[PDB]
């Protein structure tokens, strides 16, 4: 049935790369959700010690995004009436960073970005994780999440 | 030398940011800004 | 033979499919609900004193950009210059600088 198992084996691979992306996406979405609920109980708790919120314009909400350059760097700014449209022109390397990786960074994600957990790290990040997630989270921290099942 | 995203984007952004990092680290063909030359923008 | 052997693999695929999809589901409802909580996104903040770790004002320039959803970034190499451009189709964006310089 050479024709017929021609037709099953290009939907076997289609399916593949389906559950391969879906797993990234899985991995993805389990840090933000361990960064973003980190980041809320750090703050939470540093405004409890010596208390008065911080003040606002010492303080930057989600969502963001960074852009850094050299202080040398020349930068050319346009914008628009509205201020809906931005031009920015560089004369030097920049580097464009997602608020998700300034929190992984900071360390949010409790190392888990790349395996990288304490025992306290792991736990930190095992219980900012629904009961369900947990299995998904043990091999995120191992790295052996592929194989594609 | 063009690479697009928007910014609604829970997934690609962080690795196409990263892209970008990598299309914009190389700099030995960029020319840099000269004060003469040039007309300064009027500071409001 | 082989025809059974495929069949067999597109059944594994599909409930392995299945069991990720109620992952993501529940994973993307948890992402729901923290969007929805007032107490969260009051909380849902860096400092300055953050930022720096990863990029501090001492050394490097660090800019903030904040636009709304579905606002579209454009990074250009050119022949001689790099560039960023933003397009937002609805609202205003807000870009701003860190103080420690």
């Amino acid at each position: 049935f050479a024709q017929e198992c021609q037709n099953l084996e290009v939907e076997r691979q289609r399916r593949l790369e389906r559950i391969k992306q879906k797993q990234s996406q899985l991995q993805e979405l389990i840090l933000q959700q361990i960064a973003f609920k980190n980041l809320v109980q750090r703050n939470r708790h540093a405004e409890q010690q010596a208390s008065r919120p911080p003040p606002p314009n010492s303080v930057i909400h989600l969502p963001f995004i960074i852009v850094n350059t050299s202080k040398k760097t020349v930068i050319d700014c346009s914008i628009s009436n509205d201020k809906f449209e931005y031009l920015f022109n560089f004369d030097n390397t920049f580097e464009i960073h997602d608020d998700i990786e300034v929190l992984k960074r900071m360390g949010m994600a409790c190392g888990l970005e790349s395996g990288s957990c304490s025992a306290e790290d792991l736990k930190m990040a095992r219980s900012l994780v629904p009961k369900a997630l947990e299995p998904y989270v043990t091999e995120m921290a191992q790295g052996t999440v592929g194989g594609v099942f | 030398s063009r690479i697009l995203v928007s910014i609604g984007e829970s997934f690609g952004t962080s690795e196409k940011f990263q892209k970008i990092n990598q299309m914009v680290c190389n700099s030995d063909r960029v020319l840099k800004r000269s004060a003469e030359g040039s007309n300064p923008p009027k500071p409001l | 033979g082989r025809l059974e052997g495929l069949t067999q693999d597109l059944r594994q695929l599909q409930e392995s499919e299945q069991q990720l999809d109620h992952l993501m589901n529940i994973c993307t409802t948890q992402l729901r609900l923290l969007s929805e909580d007032t107490d969260s996104q009051r909380l849902a903040y860096v400092t300055c004193q953050d930022l720096r770790s990863i990029a501090d004002p001492a050394e490097q320039m660090v800019m903030v950009i904040k636009a709304p959803p579905e606002t579209q970034l454009q990074a250009v190499d050119s022949s001689e210059n790099f560039q960023i451009s933003l397009k937002s189709k609805q609202g205003p964006i807000d870009v701003f600088l860190c103080p420690e310089e």
